[PDB]
């Protein structure tokens, strides 16, 4: 007779651009640039259908931790855009704008692109009493931190209080962290490290944040959408070509209703089987 | 698929000094972050130095502060340790460790070089001389016959023996050595050949001991002397 | 201070748990010490294997676990296998300083008993007109590791020019070592009775080899 294979058990081996805009996030993670790390701010105010994450991603500005990690970096994966609005935000007497060498910006000393780590001004650090309202018709996430300083020696010197707090406020949420002071293991030098958490804030309501040290102050907010965006890990190659559904082995055709290559899919495919092959009798 | 590979092994007096280089491959930088470290011949472990992308934030073993440096070729991606005004207590195997991973894993000295040996000597150097195991008269079995080269009187380890330019790189095992009583090493190296392959192939021992400047092949071939 | 200490030696089976520590001398092990475990498979093949306290390395299957139970650190390899045979060392970080412990061999069972293969050469002829002569016995991949060699010259036993050394090859995880007699070209000359018999506990009898 003659017979149907319906298990797709071969991929093209490198991803197709199209119908799908392929954002290649090529050294960076898409929290580097979501967070604004030096050397992936070329990312800012990208789109995307599905950002691909390279396994030789990497971060240099400073060292940091996220907690809830995945929860946070799938959150900006399906709204599919890095789109960030200034805030203009008022900080009474802390002294914005600082960096370090381990996030060399340009010449020399830099910081996050979308955070704002705040120091002393003169020789003080005042509590803040910081407002800022979402009154327009979408949500903003705003991706804020905390410095865990590696002595109690540099939590004077930057933060003058004894001990620090940082309290992200809205009218539904309320987050307090508190800095454990504690020197680290060298991580691109620092023993210091900074902690990263998020705020969204939905229509009418209203973000404030109390704090008397340790701030890593943010700059503004990312406007959040709902679509068909996603991530994916993968090394495969990005070519000028079509296929609807793409694996992290490159991109499949959807010509049979099932695969094998990966369970790992994106778009309209086949369903994921453990089979290695299956015939119909035509 | 990381490695590192190093260089540089060599013999030194005391008060003396070196240079080392190793290699990184198969990743972006020449390291993220980089360290050596080394391991005493009484097998104990201590970290030497570290290094940034440039080099920020502590890095000192206070053994050695001072006496040694340490340097990344951003460029060539290589990873440089030259140590002057060299102790007995520095003598050891060097090895180039690149920290491990991201904020997932953030596991030190996940990656690890296969090390290269630093001997504080004192007194002389001394080459090695090679000498040919040949052959036996009678087949035994019949079918293959073992032969190699003595690397006899040698200072310090390690000597490096290959056969025939990696012409031969199965059936080949090269020993460890032996420190003899007179502080010298001695070591050898036999491979398994077939018997009839014995005077149309010809078998010549690639041993080099490059601590000092020596690299002598040597032919192996049955002497014909009852 | 500074000074990291850990069990000199373990030896287990395939199948079982084990748990290897790290200790401080600086008093009670937190996490602020962060226990990395580094394995050395032998002929200098070190992986880091656990870092920052329970955090495992991305090649490290899942069997291997760190813990602190206790004032301790620890490594606990929950379904051991052969592929676990290796020297286990240990960091913990002391703000100044970065410091290893002595490090823990593990001796994993179940490696099949190796009968030693021996073979042995006459001294070289250019060998021969130095003022040296040397031959050599060669015993190779047999894996338990202890071994007894025995030199005997025309039927009589001999020592004082010998010299010996433990064979730790990696190859197969085997140990293949090798003999060296060191005899004058005049003190070697007991003509046609000499050769190496060497005795292993995977002897069901202790094997010679005469040229
Ligand atoms: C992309 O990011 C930039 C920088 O954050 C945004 O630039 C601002 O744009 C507004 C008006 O669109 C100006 O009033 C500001 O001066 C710009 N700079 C800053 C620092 O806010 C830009 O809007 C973003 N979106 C794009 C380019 O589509
Ligand atoms: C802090 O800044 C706000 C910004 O206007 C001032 O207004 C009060 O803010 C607090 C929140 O901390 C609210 O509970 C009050 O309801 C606000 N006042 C009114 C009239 O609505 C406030 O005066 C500033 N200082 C303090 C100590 O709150």
């Amino acid at each position: 007779t003659n017979a149907t294979e319906l298990v797709q058990s071969s991929s093209t081996g490198k991803i197709c651009n199209n119908p799908h805009r392929i954002l290649d996030g090529i050294d960076c993670t898409l929290i580097d640039a979501l967070l604004g790390d030096p050397h992936c701010d070329v990312f800012q105010n990208e789109t995307w259908d599905l950002f691909v994450e390279r396994s030789k991603a990497f971060s240099n500005c400073y060292p940091y931790d996220v907690p809830d990690y995945a929860s946070l970096r799938s959150l900006v994966a399906s709204s599919g855009t890095l789109e960030f609005i200034t805030e203009g935000f008022t900080w009474t007497g802390v002294t914005q704008n600082g960096g370090s060498n381990a996030c060399k910006r340009g010449p020399g000393s830099g910081f996050f692109s979308r955070l704002n780590w705040l120091t002393k001004s003169g020789s003080t650090y005042p509590v803040l009493n910081v407002t800022m309202p979402n009154n327009d018709n979408f949500d903003k996430l705003y991706i804020w931190g905390i410095h865990h300083p590696s002595t109690d020696q540099e939590q004077t010197s930057l933060y003058v209080q004894a001990s620090g707090r940082v309290t992200v406020s809205t009218r539904r949420s309320q987050q307090t962290i508190i800095p454990n002071i504690g020197s680290r293991p060298w991580v691109r030098g620092l023993s210091s490290r900074i902690s990263i958490y998020w705020t969204i804030v939905k229509p009418g309501d209203v973000l404030v944040i109390n704090s008397n040290g340790n701030l890593i102050a943010p700059r503004g907010y990312f406007k959040m959408r709902t679509g068909k965006s996603s991530i994916m890990r993968s090394d495969a190659p990005i070519d000028t070509c079509i296929s609807e559904c793409i694996t992290p082995n490159g991109s499949i055709p959807n010509d049979k209703p099932f695969q094998n290559v990966n369970k790992i899919t994106y778009g309209a495919c086949p369903k994921y089987v453990k089979q290695n092959t299956l015939k119909l009798a035509t | 698929d990381v490695k590192l590979v190093e260089s540089g092994e060599g013999l030194v007096k005391p008060g003396g000094s070196l240079k080392l280089s190793c290699a990184a491959s198969g990743f972006t930088f020449s390291g993220y972050d980089m360290s050596w470290v080394r391991q005493t011949p009484e097998k104990r472990l201590e970290w030497v130095a570290y290094i940034s992308s440039g080099g920020d934030y502590i890095y000192y073993a206070d053994t050695v502060k001072g006496r040694f440096t340490i340097s990344r070729d951003n460029a060539r991606n290589t990873l440089y340790l030259q140590m002057s005004s060299l102790k007995s207590e520095d003598t050891a195997m060097y090895y180039c460790t690149r920290d491990s991973d991201y904020y997932g894993s953030r596991v030190w000295f996940a990656y690890w070089g296969q090390g290269t040996l630093v001997t504080v000597s004192g007194a002389s150097t001394k080459g090695p001389s090679v000498f040919p195991l040949a052959p036996s008269s009678k087949s035994t079995s019949g079918g293959t016959a073992a032969l190699g080269c003595l690397v006899k009187d040698y200072f310090p380890e390690p000597v490096t023996v290959s056969w025939n330019s990696g012409a031969l790189t199965s059936g080949v095992h090269t020993f460890p050595a032996v420190l003899q009583s007179s502080g010298l090493y001695s070591l050898s190296s036999v491979v398994t050949v077939p018997s009839s392959s014995l005077g149309t192939q010809t078998y010549i021992c690639n041993v080099n001991h490059k601590p000092s400047n020596t690299k002598v092949d040597k032919r192996v071939e049955p002497k014909s002397c009852d | 201070q500074a000074v990291v200490t850990q069990e000199s030696a373990l030896t287990t089976s395939p199948g079982e748990t084990v748990t290897l520590t790290c200790r401080s001398s600086t008093g009670a092990v937190t996490t602020s010490n962060y226990a990395n475990w580094v394995q050395e498979k032998p002929d200098h093949l070190f992986t880091g294997l656990i870092g920052g306290t329970n955090n495992r390395a991305p090649g490290v299957p899942a069997r291997f676990s760190g813990s602190l139970i206790g004032d301790k650190a620890a490594l606990t390899i929950t379904g051991a296998q052969t592929e676990d045979e290796a020297i286990y060392f240990c960091a913990l970080w002391f703000s100044n300083h970065w410091v290893f412990g002595g490090g823990t061999k593990l001796t994993v069972l179940g490696q099949p008993k190796g009968a030693p293969s021996v073979t042995l050469f006459p001294p070289s002829s250019e060998e021969l007109q130095a003022n040296k002569a040397t031959l050599v016995c060669l015993i190779s991949d047999f894996y338990p590791g202890a071994v007894t060699v025995a030199w005997k010259a025309d039927s009589s036993p001999v020592k004082a020019g010998v010299e010996t050394t433990t064979p730790s090859k990696q190859s197969n995880n085997k140990y293949a070592a090798s003999s060296y007699l060191s005899l004058t070209p005049e003190q070697w000359k007991s003509h046609r009775s000499y050769s190496c018999q060497v005795t292993h506990e995977g002897s069901t009898v202790e094997k010679t080899v005469a040229p």
